[PDB]
């Protein structure tokens, strides 16, 4: 209900790891999100532990191809597939809140794809991060967590939500 | 979480 | 849930396809025809693929009925889920820059004439030779949504 | 999904006839012929057949509402769901192009004499003569839809 | 997806008659006769039969009921379904062409469900016509009907062709 | 389901008497009352019994509500079926011509036991009109009773015919 | 069914007492509460007891809400369910004829704390000297709604 | 459950914190907010604590929406109950006289480590009590007692009589 | 089944 609630809000919530079920749940709130207005704005909120690459890649697809800007806000953790979520967000609208936490660490179907995709992850973060992309490959083969300060500070984020 | 995200 | 997603006449096909979906896919585009014969029907496609009988139902369905049906790819189109993104409408054939497509695929006599068919349907569809359309339905493959705009599959990248 | 096909007075007939879905089908062809006695009714069958009962009291039901029942097959119509395609009302039996169609019917005297009077019925709605029908119906074979249409148990092929 | 079909006050036997069947049927038949005591209900019957105590409830609130019950046998009625059928109102029990009804038959004491079974006897005979020696005697005993055999030994009244 | 026939103050006990259908009954029975103290209930008896500390729970509230609580026994009244269709409104005590009834009567304290079970013989002996050692005797051993035996012995005031 | 017993501000405590059955009953008082904080509530008790922390925060959440709580037992009220009927509204404590109730009761510091003082609680609301409760409520032991009257436990008999 | 209790601007937090009660609570929260940005809320805990990324989603929710939430513990508040007990509005912090309150309390121990330096700290600021003696409370087995957690800073004021 | 039921 109150799912139902935010998305009449155009508000998604990615709550849980992102695996087949929960990619088809998404993309399919942001298809009818962007039926309904395709011009008017999409807010995805992020507290994920991350998942499958194929599943994050096919939402990460979809948020490009819909004319609305998905802004992305961090509540309590995005790992994984949910820190590329948010940092894929829209352009100044990737927000943290103040306690929040990222780690870009990331771990049946061919593994030559699993490759081309980890690679296409690594450079999309390159450059809506700024950071060279040998950095980002670096980055997102380590645990390493950033928080609201040092993930803004990489880039991962545009602004947190104070006062 | 509006102002401002929406 | 998807019911909304309905009334924009956007279908989902994000499992499997089995008897099950299929007759659900199958309901859905008669009732789309029903509500407007000539308007258009997108049919969204993420699917691992699966039976080759409930995918050809589907594939007659989206002949029969008068609306065109616009067929995308959004995350994977493999096996029947493939074919069925290769059987859209002429020139409604996407697929988002990320995509993949593998062509690949898997009740004796009926299987083979339905594969023979799924061949000689693709092999026109595509622009080419039934002896390619065999082979490569047969080798385990994968293909960028680049390859297989080149290989015929589809008609558009949708791209920005 | 069903809800809304309901209201375009479309049955769907996708899975194993048993008692279960023989009341569905039942209840939602009275219900059809409430709502008006004198309009079309479509059964899209999709079914690997089942229950001799089961689908009687259906086929008993088709014959008794005042509306014309058209039956069309999308995938496949095996057993007693061939049997329930073939009793569709004159004009409007169709099927798919890549349909099939196997008329092959699986208290044992009970059992015997009820596939004996299907027969029967099978034979007066196709044409063809009660023996061309028991041999078919003692063997595995399945006819396309062309070929269920030369033999009587399809009135039209759909293909606009 | 039956309230619909309850709205026109038709109750649907379509499953085995077991307490929980007997009791879903009892409440319709309750509940229909509390919105109008004088207004018909009818009762289709595709049900393999079950449990004679059971069916019995069911039957009892039939004869309690203001309401005439039109039964209608669709698919099969047999062991107790046969029975609430051929316990339908008088004029008002009705098959389909292809239905069949076996009144063969097969926790609670054992005199129990005997004199009510000495019961069900007495009732089919009344209601079809045979000695009750005859009733007797079919109901310790496999047998099977269609409509115009059911018709001809007195389960029902007019086939619904 | 039964939403509607709450409705029109009817009660369905169609299953075992446990703790679960005895807290249902009172809820339900407190509720009808809450909502018209002075009309009618009418509580359909289709029960193989159970427990007497759960029974009489149910006993309890039908004294204690307001209204009047008809009993009408439908398929079977057993043990505390029984005890709760002979336990309704004087005059309004109620059984179908092929109903049965059965007085028959099998984490708690024991003593506790005794006590209920001789509340309960005491008020069938006044419900009844029998004799105490009467139903003292018949509720110790198994027997069943036709609706007619059972308005002979004093179970139900009248059958259902009509 | 309760949700419509809910309307006529009735709650009922008809299974043993443990955390969710608390914070079901607590989201209820507050709940009626909020609606009409000077208006009844009845608690009606069918209870074989529970967990004493879980008891004690019902016990809290009565006091708390402006409304009075009169409590009835109808089954049975056992250890922390007899406590709960306790610790109704003065005057408005009942139980039905062949109710029963025994207050028997069986960090882990805690748990001690709060077992004295529910002890002095129910010293309070019977009038009976502690140095008993402090027994009684350690002894396999059932009063009768006559008995229970006597004790302090209720303080009217239904009809 | 417990929308009415919603309808109120109270909600319950009756069980372990995790990301799932997290999400719930902190939608419930900021649905509160968007229906009257200038209107209390009243959050129950009765919680025996849990995850602390979890807990700490539900933190920042409450600082950043408009709304002034006010705590209140039932029956206990431990680790991240605690915490979010301690963490309500200026002055409406409240337990009931029997409530007991510890504040004793994937990822990386490093991680953890620092997450609860955090922790401690907003604890100290939010009880006024020295981060040495915060951090001392948490390695105990220690629980205070309503009255004793008063006079620490957990909570504002105890009702009762 | 109406007519005749009901």
């Amino acid at each position: 209900d109150i799912y139902s609630r935010l998305l009449k809000d155009r508000i998604i919530m990615l709550g849980s790891a992102i695996d087949d079920n929960v990619a088809n749940s998404i993309v399919s709130q942001l298809l009818f999100l962007a039926a309904e207005d395709p011009e008017k704005e999409i807010s995805l909120y992020i507290n994920s532990p991350g998942g499958s690459i194929t599943a994050g890649m096919a939402i990460y697809d979809t948020m490009q191809f819909i004319k609305p800007k998905v802004s992305t806000i961090c509540i309590g953790m995005a790992a994984s597939m949910g820190a590329f979520l948010l940092a894929a967000g829209e352009k100044g609208k990737r927000y943290a809140l103040p306690n929040s936490e990222v780690m870009i660490h990331q771990p049946e179907i061919a593994a030559k794809r699993i490759l081309l995709l980890r690679d296409k992850l690594n450079k999309v973060l390159a450059e809506r991060t700024g950071q060279p992309l040998e950095v980002i490959e670096r980055d997102t083969d380590r645990d390493n967590f950033k928080s609201a300060e040092e993930a803004l500070e990489y880039g991962l984020i545009d602004k947190i939500l104070t006062h | 979480f509006s102002p401002x995200a929406p």
